[PDB]
């Protein structure tokens, strides 16, 4: 049933830095907070 | 009168020497004390600096002089606090101990902040904590562990290769932004360097000494190129006994 | 292999583990 | 427990005390403390396992200033008190022969030739085990297991384990499959072929 | 210390302290 | 050995 | 410990017991030492 | 036991404290920590303070509330802007990494690992990571196609001289040396 | 002491002058009944 | 249970070579283990009543640590000493539990306390970690157990189960201490 | 600061292993030194056996001193220590160029991008005030160019561990913001002095670092850059080394066949 | 709540049969729990234990 | 969504999933794919992650860990020194004493079994007169070398008899016997 | 009786007058050691002079009345007054006399200048010096031994510094023998009363 | 002495004091298991509904 078909893929945290970047400018976290603001609101439903 | 006494000056004895104007100066400059003791007061958060079992008041013997110890206590260590207390409330990591915050906020950005900070509050303390005004000398049990391991076939030889290895360790450490550590891996000795930001629990060490290899705590008095005389100097001033019962506890 | 496997089952442990040491020691600069 | 009464000695018995050892083995997470656990449960007549040579050669070869010697003394021994080399135990082995290159020459191709041996051995074994169950694919697996750690070690799996295999296939495919993978098994992987 | 009167201190001790009582 | 049990060690 | 003499039991097997040898500059009768010793760990007491 | 709480202050603290969550936990999330100042108390002090300068109820309310935010607004931007130094200085993982070390430990689980196994993995791991390259190829035979591959060192080089292959492409100033 | 303070040795501690003059109420009450 | 009483040279030489008798029962309950004797419950119960000994002390200081709100600060010397007087007088039965523990919050704190409790709490609930580790720094102070850390065990223990518990901290008030009639 | 006498000597024993990018000659610039040097893979260039700064024998800082070293020199340590001088001293005298606050001249065209990207001028005077002011640690605040996004965002700015250098990334330097330490140590005690809390007194240093600046410098590097990335050999070395990249897939893939 | 144990048990069961691949002759089970356990019983995989089937 | 429903209450069960695999194993899998960290670092982000997914561990390295950094910090200035009294009332739980005790307290509860006697008795036997006047000095210590074993089992399994064979060397014969009602097979 | 002897003791062994916050030690509110706060504060810091083992460094091994024979040439000083005075220096920390200073300036002097070789400026030396008439060292800022204390009772430095295996014990027993004992007994053997 | 409601004698509550989660879960908060810990937060403080015309 394994052979019918056919994750350490490595990933470095320095070539990602763009991404970083990206969420440093205010857009995003002016977005952030918009959004976490709305969430912020009480939540009666627990799961 | 103590509780009455602002922060930074000592009590004495009156030798009449007082003018009526700097008489009237100092009074002012208590005015202004007790009003910014009064905004400290609320400004305090859940971590603060640790008590300093020995006086400061001079400098600390053989190696600091009074401002360079207090620029680090009070100005890098204390700013190093307040983003700590800052960056650890409105998280989960509200009043817990220095540890799971130091431990629960490890390898990760995004709390990066917190992590450095904690991890700087720590090296800090434990560096106070590691400092013996006038410096012991090493005892006969760590003595002997030591030498198991760096001893090349002389007397106590470990002390000195010891105090060698650091040397080296702490000149092969170029940022000059950081700490380097003397401690015990589970399985041995050795001596580590740490990056800015980074302490032995995060990465689950046994610390025995730490040492202070940041340039802002030689630059007042050794200067740029005085670190080896520095590394030497926190030598006649560090404290031994320490590293051995820690060494002692972690063996059992 | 015909040597250390008498030995090893005749009592003596370290001279068949000293004499097999031997015979690749042999082996070693009769092959290369 | 030394039995007292009746009742105990149904309890008692060396074979399972060796379970009770092995837990107090794997529990330990130095070798020195462990030295004194084996050295008990030798002295004292104790039936020895797999399991304890796992926990024991595993955290010996693991060990910072252990002489290399010494892992290998260790395994044979164990292997004179009636314990059952397994595929793990071996591959223990081999990782300890692969670390170290400052023993000399005579003893590294010593060891290398008893291990060459061990597998070899191990192969036929599962062979022999698998067989009768038709399970072929699996035993497929565990074959190519074999042929790739021996090869690390610069040696196949032996004509006559092949042959052993080669009369207990089901599958016509498995048969020629396994005739090309000794072939190849014996060439480098840049050879001329058709 | 170093004398040897000391070097007879140790080969036979109760001569020593004997002849010390009397002398 | 007799050296060995019986020695002071100062000199 | 060995089969030396103490100056102890020499004192005991002589019966005198520790009072009698008032003028002689040793004190603790129950150490190894010679007299030179007793004399030198004693000096700076008078 | 009598609340020392006026009902209009109940009515205003709680108020403030069902719009945000954030401000209600923030002093006591677990035990109540009660050193240090806490931010519904602050929000209330200012609130008073909007009142008597005439500003009405809704308003005032909206206002400390934008006060709070957008105090924890600069808060998590100097987090984050620390956050990416700290991610290109290497030793700190976001999550896209973790997912890579629970991939690790997910595969060791699911299928029952030697130790060799595990230090031949190890190694080869350690090729992919520095030596392994991007635009990868298979062959499909005639035709044979290359795609784009994981991450590596190789790969953190050639993105440093622009895919050049030259470590000379900056023709701007600096020092010199002879 | 070793147990209860409304309970001496030979059953329930009478209090009132109820008990002095009928004590069974002392010890008894219904089929269910321990000491 | 006629207590015995201190007496003239033979009762004094037994009091000083009594040694520890929690240790004894233990002792006297395992050796049912022997080939020759079987394990009794007789020796079990004088074991747990040895155990037990104090037991409803450290009850008496539950009370203390968990029954009050706003107990005043239960560092400061003066609260401290209420409290250690009155545990003192729990074992020795020189008081009733009631009694002690109605002595306790009518003992004399600070003049116009509520007023000043209206600058530190709410709804007049403190926080009870001075309580505990005062009640535990008592019974360490005063002699109470024989092995030290038993106090601080127990009084924390017998906390964390109530903990769980539908009304924790409220009780009724008869059933709460010694009177006529009890719980099982 | 000035590293020019230690690479001076340390060069030499480098160049003979740097020929692949190219070999020995005279005039050898900072930056090209950087990113030569810049990311050590474990795999090939190991530590040699007996690496003298490994058993910590030698301190990494005076490998420099001694010529045993020097014969047989260990390829990543001495790449590391070149590496840390040769950034660093491009960092000081970027910051030497940067640091005139001589003319308060502003050009035109330096306004033209910033208001496109930022808004203002008062904008990015604060991108730089606040990601110098908030760092990790005490390293150099960049603000360069990257031609990736670079029709929608031609600037960033990014503050760099310690004094590694940002053409690491790729990206095009312009100018620079010194925040480390002997400069909040020696403000701290140029505030005592005449005729106070960290965090407020090192952004003032961001701060006052930011008004210091010299513009026309930073617009005579956007224009090299854009230049650049202008440039035909540009598209024509990223062709032909891809082609190189095709042509090493396809072969270490038929190498399996 | 019970939904949550139950989901939670069969899954971790679900991943004690369904991590055998290499688990034949594979280190994730010991060599005496191939021994005792891998036998039949009330625990493991009984017939029924129960009348009226 | 990476190991599907895989889950453990503790590390150490992984310990026991993967069984013979320990900390610094992994950390060198960890250590070849990030390449900047330590070899110490390595390990530790494994123990991290293994602790984020189940309990922290339980071990001598980090209680000492905690201790240490409880006694680099001191003082505080929580009013009523809360935060110091927090940690050493923790501190105390993991305490040699409070665990002998915590047997006692569950010893008081009928929570044991005959063997469990037993094991304490022999446990006892095998002391000195000398061994208990040391060990009850402590006024503890020796409650705990009498229970060391049901503490060990309280704050923490032989399956089916394998014996040798009984047969006659000479006619390879063994001997067994069954029977029903007593009596009559 | 345990209630009486309690009384007795807490009574002849409580503190008087005033500790360093200012306030009694039974004060109401205001707390002294708290969690043994200053137990620790002792542990990790520890009663000794820098001269004190600068001096025990030098010396070594060499018999201490060697020395004093040797530092006094016939005319120099009294043995039994420097002899004193270093009894009661080493052990019983107290300030040595301007005799023994005298005396340890000419002997340490090349040590002393070793440790006081690096230094910045603002920071304490190490310094012999009796221009000033008194010994009480809490008078020279602890700069002139290397003392951190102005004071410490003799009792507690001598149980401090004797709890350093560096402190010579006597050993009038056959030397290895005795160091055997240590070894094989541990100091453990007097952890038995019999 | 009576409750009005249902005659109780107990004025009804879940928790009372600021600490009482804390102090009862202690070692797990000096562990460090209490971190992300969502049970000690939404309940913590938690009272019973006003069950009252
Ligand atoms: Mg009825
Ligand atoms: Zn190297």
């Amino acid at each position: 049933q394994q052979d019918v078909d056919n994750f350490i893929s490595p990933q470095l945290p320095q070539m990602d830095w763009r991404n970083m970047s990206a969420r440093s400018s205010e857009e995003s976290i002016r977005e952030e907070m918009r959004q976490l603001a709305e969430n912020d609101v009480m939540q009666h439903q627990r799961v | 009168y103590h509780a009455y006494v602002p922060k930074g000056a000592s009590v004495q004895m009156g030798e009449t020497f007082m003018p009526s104007n700097i008489a009237t100066a100092v009074f002012r400059e208590t005015e202004a004390a007790a009003a910014r003791a009064d905004k400290t007061k609320e400004e305090t958060g859940f971590f603060s600096q640790p008590r300093l079992n020995y006086p400061v008041s001079s400098g600390i013997p053989a190696l600091f002089s009074k401002d360079q110890f207090d620029m680090q206590y009070s100005l890098f260590h204390r700013d190093v606090v307040e983003t700590l207390n800052r960056h650890t409330l409105g998280t989960p990591l509200e009043g817990h101990n220095l540890e799971t915050v130091i431990r629960k906020t490890s390898f990760d950005a995004t709390q990066a902040v917190a992590h450095t900070a904690a991890s700087e509050h720590f090296n800090y303390c434990f560096f106070y904590k590691s400092l013996r005004p006038w410096g012991t000398a090493p005892p006969p049990r760590l003595r002997e562990a030591l030498q198991l391991q760096y001893g090349t076939n002389g007397s106590a030889d470990a002390m000195d290769e010891v105090r060698r290895i650091v040397w080296v360790t702490a000149a092969s450490h170029q940022e000059r932004c950081g700490w380097v550590y003397l401690v015990w891996s589970g399985v041995h000795f050795d001596v580590v360097e740490f990056p800015h930001g980074s302490c032995p629990i995060a990465s689950d060490l046994i610390p025995l000494l730490a040492l202070n290899v940041h340039e802002s705590a030689y630059i007042l008095d050794y200067g740029t190129s005085g670190l080896k005389q520095y590394v030497e100097n926190y030598f006649k001033a560090c404290n031994w006994p320490l590293a051995e019962r820690y060494y002692l506890m972690a063996i059992g | 292999n015909a040597f250390s496997n008498m030995l090893r089952e005749n009592g003596l442990h370290d001279t068949a583990r000293e004499v097999a040491l031997c015979e690749a020691m042999n082996r070693n600069k009769e092959l290369a | 427990l030394e039995p007292c009464t009746p009742r105990e000695w149904l309890q008692f018995s060396h074979r399972n005390l060796a379970y009770a050892y092995n837990g107090a083995l794997r529990a330990c997470h130095s070798l020195p403390s462990m030295l004194l656990l084996y050295k008990e449960m030798k002295q004292r007549g104790v039936k020895v396992d797999v399991d304890t040579m796992n926990v024991l050669l595993t955290r010996a070869a693991r060990h910072e200033h252990i002489q290399v010697d010494d892992v290998f003394l260790l395994f044979d021994e164990l292997v004179a008190l009636g314990a059952r080399p397994d595929l793990a135990a071996a591959e223990t082995l081999h990782t300890v022969l692969s670390h170290s290159a400052s023993m000399p020459e005579e003893w590294r191709e010593a060891r290398r030739l008893q291990l060459v041996e061990l597998y070899n051995n191990l192969a036929m074994e599962e062979v022999e085990r698998l067989a009768p169950h038709r399970a072929d694919r699996l035993l497929k697996e565990q074959m190519k297991r074999f042929r790739g750690n021996l090869q690390q070690l610069g040696s196949g799996l032996r004509p006559t384990v092949y042959c052993r295999y080669l009369h207990t296939t089901h599958t016509a495919a498995v048969l020629l499959e396994e005739v090309h993978n000794f072939l190849w098994e014996l060439v480098p992987n840049d050879h001329p072929a058709m | 210390e170093r004398s040897a009167a000391m070097e007879e201190f140790r080969r036979n001790s109760e001569r020593y302290w004997r002849n010390i009582i009397e002398g | 050995v007799s050296l060995i049990l019986s020695w002071d060690g100062p000199g | 410990d060995t089969r030396r003499r103490t100056l102890e039991d020499v004192l005991k097997r002589l019966g005198k017991t520790t009072r009698d040898l008032g003028s002689i500059p040793i004190v603790n009768p129950r150490v190894d030492v010679g007299l030179p010793t007793h004399i030198k760990r004693n000096y700076q007491l008078h | 036991d009598t609340s020392t709480l006026s009902p209009e202050r109940v009515a205003l603290r709680d108020e403030l404290a069902r719009k945000s969550r954030l401000v209600a936990s923030e002093g006591m999330r677990y035990y109540n920590i009660f050193w240090v100042r806490k931010p519904l108390d602050t929000m209330e002090k200012e609130y008073y303070e909007l009142k008597r300068r005439g500003v009405d109820h809704g308003e005032a309310i909206r206002k400390v509330l934008q006060g709070f935010y957008s105090g924890l607004a600069v808060k998590k931007r100097v987090a984050a802007i620390q956050a990416e130094e700290a991610k290109l200085t290497g030793r700190f993982i976001t999550m896209r990494e973790a997912t890579v070390v629970l991939g690790v430990l997910a595969k060791l689980h699911k299928e029952q690992l030697t130790p060799h196994q595990v230090s031949l993995l190890a190694k080869e791991q350690g090729e992919t990571t520095q030596s392994g390259a991007k635009l990868t190829a298979i062959v499909s035979r005639q035709v044979e196609v290359k795609e784009t591959a994981n991450d590596s060192v190789r790969q953190l080089r050639e993105k440093a001289e622009d895919q050049t292959g030259f470590p000379d492409w900056y023709t701007g100033e600096s020092p010199t040396y002879s | 002491r070793q147990h209860d303070s409304g309970v001496n040795q030979y059953g329930l501690k009478p209090t009132n002058a109820y008990d002095y003059i009928n004590p069974t109420n002392l010890i008894n009450f219904g089929r269910g009944t321990t000491f | 249970d006629i207590p015995k009483n201190l007496e003239g040279e033979r009762s004094r030489r037994d009091l000083a070579s009594r040694g520890d008798t929690e240790f004894q029962a233990l002792v006297e309950f395992i050796e049912g283990a022997s080939y020759d004797q079987l394990i009794s419950g007789r020796r079990f119960k004088k074991v747990y009543d040895v155990l037990s000994e104090n037991d409803d002390m450290f009850i008496w200081l539950c009370h203390t640590a968990m029954s009050v709100l706003n107990p005043g600060d239960m560092r400061s010397r003066l609260i401290y000493n209420h409290l250690r007087i009155l545990a003192e007088s729990v074992a020795s039965g020189e008081m009733t539990q009631r009694t002690a523990f109605r002595f306790f919050e009518s003992a004399v704190r600070s003049p116009a306390y509520r007023e000043i409790a209206k600058r530190q709490l709410e709804g007049g609930a403190a926080t009870r970690l001075a309580g505990i580790s005062a009640a535990a720094d008592v019974m360490r102070r005063m002699g109470l157990t024989r092995r030290p850390m038993s106090s601080y065990f127990e009084l924390y223990q017998r906390i964390v189960e109530r903990s769980e518990a539908m009304t924790p901290w409220g009780f009724p008030p008869l059933f709460q201490f010694e009177e006529r009639l009890s719980l099982e | 600061l000035r590293n020019a006498r230690e690479l001076h000597r340390l060069l030499p024993a480098l160049l003979p292993l740097l020929d692949p990018p190219v070999p020995t000659g005279a005039s050898v610039c900072a930056a090209h030194l950087i990113v030569a040097t810049g990311h050590v893979s474990k795999q090939r260039e190991p530590h040699m056996s007996n690496c003298p700064v490994l058993e910590r024998k030698i301190p990494l800082s005076e490998i420099a001193s001694d010529d045993n070293f020097l014969k047989h020199p260990c390829v990543p340590c001495l790449k590391h220590r070149i590496n840390f001088l040769a950034s660093e001293d491009f960092c000081y005298d970027f910051v030497e160029r940067c640091g005139c606050g001589t003319d308060g001249a502003l050009p035109p065209e330096w306004r033209c991008i910033v208001e496109r990207q930022f808004g203002s001028m008062a904008a990015l005077v604060e991108e730089l005030v606040i990601h110098a002011s908030n760092r990790r640690e005490a390293g150099w605040t960049w603000l360069v160019y990257d031609a990736q996004q670079a029709g929608e965002r031609p600037l960033l700015v990014v503050n760099m561990p310690a004094q590694r250098s940002p053409l690491l990334l790729g990206l095009w330097p312009l100018a620079v913001v010194n925040v480390t330490e002997a400069v909040l140590v020696e403000a701290v005690r140029a505030e005592s002095s005449g005729s106070k809390k960290l965090s407020e007194i090192r952004e003032k240093v961001a701060r006052d670092a930011v008004s210091r600046m010299n513009w026309g410098f930073i617009l005579q590097q956007l224009k090299k850059a854009e230049t650049y990335y202008a440039s035909s050999d540009r598209g024509e070395k990223i062709r032909v080394h891809r082609m190189k990249l095709e042509r090493e897939a396809v072969t270490k893939a038929m190498s399996g066949l | 709540t019970d939904r949550i144990r139950r989901y939670f048990r069969e899954l971790e069961a679900v991943h004690t049969s369904g991590s055998a691949s290499a688990r034949g002759s594979g280190g994730g089970t010991t060599a005496e729990h191939k021994q005792q356990d891998q036998f039949y019983s009330p625990e493991n995989q009984p017939i029924s234990l129960h009348r009226n089937n | 969504r990476v190991s599907g429903g895989v889950y453990f209450q503790s590390v150490d069960e992984y310990y026991a999933s993967v069984d013979g695999l320990d900390a610094e194993q992994i950390g060198e899998v960890l250590a070849a794919l990030f390449p900047e960290l330590n070899c110490y670092e390595a390990q530790a982000l494994v123990q991290r992650t293994l602790e984020c997914i189940s309990r922290p561990v339980s071990a001598a390295s980090r209680q000492l860990s905690r201790t240490i950094t409880a006694e680099a910090v001191g003082l505080d200035n929580a009013p009523g020194h809360y935060t110091n009294f927090l940690e050493w009332m923790g501190r105390l739980t993991e305490t040699r004493a409070f665990k002998t005790e915590h047997a006692l307290f569950e010893f008081s509860r009928r929570k044991f079994n005959r063997d469990d006697v037993r094991v304490m008795f022999e446990n006892y036997r095998l002391m000195s007169k000398a061994t208990l006047l040391a060990d009850s000095a402590d006024s503890y210590s020796h409650f705990y070398t009498v229970l060391k074993d049901f503490a060990r089992k309280v704050a923490g399994q032989i399956g089916v008899r394998i014996d040798e064979a009984e047969v006659d060397p000479e006619t390879g014969i063994a001997v067994g016997r069954g029977c029903a009602d007593g009596e009559k097979y | 009786m345990g209630e009486r002897m309690r009384a007795i003791i807490e009574d002849y062994s409580k503190g008087f007058g005033l500790g360093p916050h200012g306030h009694s030690p039974t004060h109401d509110t205001i707390h002294y050691n708290t969690l043994n706060a200053e137990g620790e504060r002792v542990r990790d810091l520890g009663y000794t002079d820098a001269l004190g083992r600068l001096f025990s460094e030098k010396l070594g091994d060499r018999d201490v009345h060697q020395w004093a024979v040797e530092s006094c040439a016939d005319g120099e000083a009294d043995v039994r007054q420097l002899l004193l005075s270093l009894h009661e220096w080493r052990e019983r920390g107290r300030p040595p006399s301007l005799l023994l200073a005298n005396v340890l300036s000419k002997y340490l002097e090349e040590e002393i200048a070793a440790f006081n070789k690096g230094i910045p400026e603002n920071a304490p030396k190490l310094q012999l010096e009796t221009s000033d008439g008194t010994l009480a060292h809490s008078g020279s800022g602890g700069s002139r031994s290397g003392t951190m204390w102005a004071d410490v009772d003799p009792t507690t430095f001598a149980l401090h510094q004797a709890s350093q295996s560096t402190r010579s014990t006597r050993c009038d027993e056959p030397f290895i023998l005795h160091l055997v004992k240590r070894a094989k007994l541990g100091e453990c053997v007097t952890n038995f009363t019999d | 002495r009576e409750g009005w409601l249902f005659g109780q004698q107990v004025q009804l509550h879940y928790h009372r004091f600021p600490d009482e989660q804390l102090i009862t879960n202690l070692s797990r908060w000096r562990t460090g298991e209490t971190v992300g810990d969502i049970a000690m937060q939404q309940f913590r403080n938690a009272q019973p509904f006003d069950i009252e015309d």
